[PDB]
């Protein structure tokens, strides 16, 4: 639901993200649990302390799932329908915490790419993460 | 209750340790760009359409400095939030009638521009603390409805 | 997105609502402005006091628009696309206040039909009003 | 700030003027039915699937009376909310980790069942006042995260 111009902008900035996808997902879950502590019920078996390796692993997994959503940019509910099923039915996750994690990921993306994080690409990526949360709330089982 | 005294001191210390000038005006420009329907409240500012004219707007950078000074007062006198946020809360409730998730949007975009302006000077404890202080600011600024 | 059973239940309960649609919309806007005063910016020219006639009129209009959404029950975004256009572009209304007014309307519906407001029809009508807010947030211009 | 003393008196007076028995248990049943994924927190109660077994559940009606007594304490000692909501707030934050819009759902479904149980004894001032007191209850019960 984007322009080809800002679609080109987000795929270029996401290439600049690149092989730091696992690192950025790790820090996104780090800031997620440190900031919105209501969410730690969904990861109880982890060690909810400073810098956990399985937190980094699951952050890598979630970040690359978002890279798959990047690679299927206009086909986002089609790409994320299985995860929508998993989250709304298996794990039974409240559907605005996706918006919570989306803004937290924008905070870590702006923290790590400040020489590229223009308000233009900021607005584009915010609309994108709004869309990812939007297609995870349409609980198509 | 509220935070540790050491972390509230970290809040006021690192907010003093920002580059104190244009972070509010850039946060205003970022809020109005990434959410383009908040400027229904800000139609009276004139320059609100393009980001370049937004950064060039004396009204935008003046409102940024005004919010910045209000944050300076609300974090210096952090003990009595609801005493400091009195005339602003009256304005935002009675005259402006701002919908209370717009303060959520502004607090979160300020968190984004502070992350942008620090990078390595932004510990995620400092992020969670700042999220708490802007939630307290947004509550003290939206309480005369209630 | 409902069963034929609870669809039959909501059309029967909505027939029990009936010609009190204008009255219920009037009291829904009454409780709306008295409860969530952030919303009175969207109706400035009205007299924001006890029992205003134009408030009752617009409540009648909004309630019958919801009756049209009832009459187009499975075609709800198709029915409400023009209003989605109006609200997200013309009036520029924040999209969760539809959920606010939806729950306020459920409060006045339970207040006025307590000998019919079973938790079953309550859950059905809550899913319905969730759907009305859902199709007004998909800002299809 | 908070309401008028006369309207806070109206809050505690009309909450004393409810049929004091099963409004909490019916609100619990209504919450769990109209939102069926809140019982992820309540899986330990056993009877949580069908509404009839929900109303027959001693755990459901006991939790309804427990919430009812907690509301009775929080509205009798309405001046110090955060002193009364201490062990409950600690439980809900640390042990339970309840997502803070579930308190929004519970407060609003309690407002719905009080509207159902009154009808003509439910002035929309009393509704707005009750919305405020359950927002204050939900804030005092979700503050140890912060
Ligand atoms: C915003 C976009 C999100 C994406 C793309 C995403 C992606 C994923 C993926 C791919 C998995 C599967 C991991 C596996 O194979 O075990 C997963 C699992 C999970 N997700 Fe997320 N997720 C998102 C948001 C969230 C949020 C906000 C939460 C809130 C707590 C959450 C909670 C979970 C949980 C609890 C699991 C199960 C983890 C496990 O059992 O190991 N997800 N997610
Ligand atoms: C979150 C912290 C906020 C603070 C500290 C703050 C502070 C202020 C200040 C200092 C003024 C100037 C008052 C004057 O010059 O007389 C003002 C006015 C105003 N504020 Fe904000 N505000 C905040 C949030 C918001 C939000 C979220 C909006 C949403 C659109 C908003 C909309 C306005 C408007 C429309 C005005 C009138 C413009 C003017 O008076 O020049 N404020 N506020
Ligand atoms: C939940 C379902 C809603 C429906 C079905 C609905 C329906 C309508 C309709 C049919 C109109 C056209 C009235 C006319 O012809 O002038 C209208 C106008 C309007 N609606 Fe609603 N509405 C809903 C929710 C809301 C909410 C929550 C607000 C929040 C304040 C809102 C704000 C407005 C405004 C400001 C107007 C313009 C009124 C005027 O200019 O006279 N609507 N709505
Ligand atoms: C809004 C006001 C609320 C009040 C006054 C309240 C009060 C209580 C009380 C009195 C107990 C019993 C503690 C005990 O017996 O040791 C309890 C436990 C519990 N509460 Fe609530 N609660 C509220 C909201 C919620 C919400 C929204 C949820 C969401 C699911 C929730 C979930 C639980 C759970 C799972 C338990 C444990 C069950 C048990 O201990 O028997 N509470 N709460």
């Amino acid at each position: 639901v984007l322009s080809p111009a800002d679609k080109t902008n987000v795929k270029a900035a996401w290439g600049k993200v690149g092989a730091h996808a696992g690192e950025y997902g790790a820090e996104a879950l780090e800031r997620m649990f440190l900031s919105f502590p209501t969410t730690k019920t969904y990861f109880p078996h982890f060690d909810l302390s400073h810098g956990s390796a399985q937190v980094k692993g699951h952050g890598k997994k979630v970040a690359d799932a978002l890279t798959n959503a990047v690679a299927h940019v206009d086909d986002m509910p089609n790409a994320l329908s299985a995860l929508s099923d998993l989250h709304a039915h298996k794990l039974r996750v409240d559907p605005v915490n996706f918006k919570l994690l989306s803004h937290c990921l924008l905070v870590t993306l702006a923290a790590h790419l400040p020489a590229e994080f223009t308000p233009a690409v900021h607005a584009s990526l915010d609309k994108f993460l709004a869309s990812v949360s939007t297609v995870l709330t349409s609980k198509y089982r | 209750v509220h935070l540790t005294p050491e972390e509230k001191s970290a809040v006021t210390a690192l907010w003093g340790k920002v580059n104190v000038d244009e972070v509010g005006g850039e946060a205003l420009g970022r809020l109005l760009v990434v959410y383009p329907w908040t400027q229904r409240f800000f139609e009276s500012f004139g320059d609100l359409s393009t980001p370049d004219a937004v950064m060039g707007n004396p009204k935008v950078k003046a409102h940024g400095k005004k919010v910045l000074g209000a944050f300076s007062d609300g974090l210096a006198h952090l003990d009595n939030l609801k005493g400091t946020f009195a005339t602003l809360s009256e304005l935002h409730c009675d005259k402006l009638h701002v919908d209370p998730e717009n303060f959520r949007l502004l607090g979160n975009v300020l968190v984004c521009v502070l992350a942008h302006h620090f990078g390595k000077e932004f510990t995620p404890p400092v992020q969670a603390a700042y999220q708490k202080v802007v939630a307290g600011v947004a509550n003290a600024l939206a309480h005369k409805y209630h």
